[PDB]
DNA sequence: ATATATATATATATATATATATATATATAT
DNA sequence: ATATATATATATATATATATATATATATAT
DNA sequence: TGCCGTTACAATGTAACAGTGG
DNA sequence: CCACTGTTACATTGTAACGGCA
């Protein structure tokens, strides 16, 4: 563990998720009865200002094929919150057309290197040619 | 969703609504009726859903007015859906002395309670006798006959409070009443220190008083 | 709390998140203000929050007397209130015993 | 009347020093966060000022 | 106009994307009083399965202010959605560490190239120097 | 609560004015087509609306509606 | 000076909900 | 093979809330 | 100008791999 | 082993800003 955990953050964070997925329409619920099922969603609903009692209505209710999506996006959730702190930790979404992307994606996977990392030599080396002309 | 009360009325004000006070106080007020804070009940009504009652009665064409004494009335528009009307002369002497008397320490021993031959007393002390029984009869002159005639217009006028809820009359007795802060709206043109003659305007544009 | 460090203030941070939590659940705006404050690259939005705490309070102030609109001010006024009403108390019970 | 005016003193009281204690935390720990990210940053300009001229000169 | 536009496909993606906002909490209608903007809202809600009537729905109850989101949202979506058929023409979205962000960018707006275009030329360079030494 | 309909009946903007005749005592008739209609449609929540204030909304067998007070 | 309208209180009967006690059929211990 | 306990249905009658009619006081207006 | 394609982001959700310690 | 965490590489949707064109 590299990020502190809160709980009373991600405890929110877990409510959230199981409130927009239901909404959304998904079975969050374990129940095929459609009564229990209800009765469940609304007492999470009414959880909304107690998240310390969401990780007992997960250990209750929760439909067991959520855990990893959960354990996924709350994780994930974490490391962002924390990166977001400073730039120089954020990340920045571009977009890619295929043939730039897969041309890149070949050179990374044959260079065994993520692709920050292609880039940076590339940028490198294009820089290394700038600094020679200029000198 | 249909079938949602959301659709056509707030929650809040369809809640006023079916309140068991509603209908009755509803009728007293359109009635004329102020509300103290001696009615309990229906003045914290009223507080509840202060907005919610003001904004159903707009759609009357009608302010619901809390002035800054506490009591609760309705002051009808030019547009009014709901009926308008003033007040007599001798009706609007007879609650500046009202107030006066809630004002006025001299009664203290009274304890609240008075009877309408004080009421009369107090009138005829702080205003011109024989020129006020002139509105009475205009052939006045001092007669005795004028005088009850006076008195029995001054007992009329107080009924006519009462109905108002300027005045209660005592749970048994209809010889005595205890004075409500309502009368205070008949010194509005006074509360504010300005010249007299621009705070009557003022009130006049307001809606409050209309000249005779 | 100068001398703590950055894991003990984001712990006590939490602790204080979790009551006000509770606190707000009642009212909506603050609440959704509360909520906003969670944000992380825009640090000034829990200041903006405090304020609406005060913003809050200070008309929650009953009476004329009260008036103190500083919140941490009329607390000892709202207690003399209270051990006014305390002997006002013991006597209306004393009263309704004869 | 008592406890009209108990509740709303407890209600006073916990909101005030629960909005105090939520933010005066962070607001401390970023001052010390800027204190010393200022201090690790002063090294790093007289380095690179040094460097500088060292390469402006050894040209 | 490059793609050609389909009614009872744009009225649909119009009606999901005003669902949406309004279960986001966002204002759709222009109606101030709580009573007007529920009942249009229940309109949209009720009014599922068409295109026509969404249409004049938008015209007569929509928000103002919420017009050119909503029209350079279909756009995109449009956009998006003909590309997605074929291979070369969709995107691939990937995240950048802002230092290397930073760099790349500087040399986009250095050059006034895009960013798949300056990606592309730094890799022909990348080749042609590997060419040059090899 | 209050009944759906009824709120649906009291919202609407005729209501007012329908109102402030009833409880004036006016004889609502085939006439007033607006107001007719209003009463057609909403009279099995306005006859209890009505109940409330120890009234009774009557539609004649002619069909006009008015106001009957009560004793209470 | 007195007819008349209005508000309030009481007595009286209706209609409905509900608790009580008894009668009847079945279950289960003796 | 028996008698007591249970569940069911029923009538009894108890109480409340409502609506009506009558009496009263009394405040208005000619 | 207003529509229409296009780019460069932001926010969130997931799958897969790599680490770490119990 | 096993679980839990950190990280990367996408997808998905929305939005603001340019620039082309009737």
């Amino acid at each position: 563990m590299k990020y502190q955990q809160l709980e009373n953050l991600e405890c929110g964070w877990k409510w959230a998720y199981l409130i927009r997925k239901h909404q959304e329409g998904e079975p969050i619920t374990k129940y095929i009865e459609n009564s229990a099922a209800h009765a469940a969603v609304d007492k999470l609903i009414k959880l909304e200002s107690e998240p310390v009692r969401v990780l007992e209505w997960i250990e209750q209710h929760m439909n067991p094929d959520l855990f990893n999506r959960m354990k996924q996006t709350i994780r994930a959730r974490r490391k962002r919150h924390f990166n977001a702190e400073h730039q120089h930790t954020r990340k920045k979404s571009i977009d890619l057309d295929f043939p730039v992307w897969h041309r890149l994606s070949a050179l990374s996977q044959r260079r065994g290197n993520t692709l920050s990392e292609t880039i940076v030599q590339l940028i490198e080396d294009a820089e290394r040619k700038e600094k020679y002309a200029n000198q | 969703s249909s079938t949602h009360i959301e659709q056509f009325m707030p929650v809040k004000l369809a809640q006023a609504l079916a309140n068991s006070l509603f209908p009755e106080l509803d009728s007293q007020l359109r009635a004329g009726r102020h509300i103290g804070i001696d009615d309990l009940d229906n003045h914290a009504f009223l507080m509840d859903f202060q907005e919610q009652l003001e904004e159903f009665y707009a759609r009357y064409n009608v302010e619901l007015i809390r002035a800054p004494e506490g009591f609760f009335y309705l002051r009808p528009r030019s547009t009014t859906l709901i009926p308008r009307s003033v007040l007599s002369e001798l009706d609007m002497m007879v609650g500046k002395i009202l107030c006066y008397l809630y004002l006025s320490p001299e009664r203290l021993a009274n304890q609240g309670i008075f009877t309408s031959q004080e009421l009369y007393e107090e009138l005829i002390s702080l205003a011109d006798e024989g020129k006020l029984m002139k509105f009475v009869n205009q052939r006045s002159s001092g007669s005795d006959l004028d005088k009850q005639k006076l008195q029995e217009k001054v007992r009329t006028t107080l009924n006519r409070l009462r109905r108002l809820g300027m005045v209660y009359f005592l749970p048994n007795n209809n010889n005595k009443f205890t004075i409500t802060e309502a009368v205070f709206r008949f010194g509005a043109d006074v509360r504010s220190g300005d010249d007299p003659r621009e705070i009557q305007l003022r009130m006049i544009r307001d809606g409050e008083a209309m000249p005779v | 709390l100068a001398y703590m460090e950055g894991g003990a203030l984001r712990s006590m941070s939490d602790k204080a998140l979790g009551a006000l939590r509770l606190a707000v659940a009642d009212n909506e705006h603050l609440r959704d203000a509360l909520r906003l404050s969670e944000d992380p690259k825009r640090p000034e939005r829990k200041v903006q929050f405090f304020i609406a705490v005060y913003q809050h309070l200070r008309e929650r102030i009953r009476q004329d007397i009260i008036r103190t609109d500083d919140p941490v001010d009329a607390i000892e006024q709202m207690e003399i209130e209270l051990a006014r009403l305390t002997e006002e108390l013991t006597a209306r019970e004393q009263k309704l015993a004869i | 009347a008592i406890r009209v005016t108990q509740s709303d003193r407890d209600l006073f009281k916990h909101l005030i020093t629960e909005a105090t204690s939520y933010v005066s935390a962070d607001y401390m720990r970023h001052a010390n966060e800027r204190r010393t990210h200022l201090d690790e940053a002063l090294a790093l300009r007289g380095e690179l000022f040094g460097s500088h001229k060292q390469l402006a000169t050894e040209q």
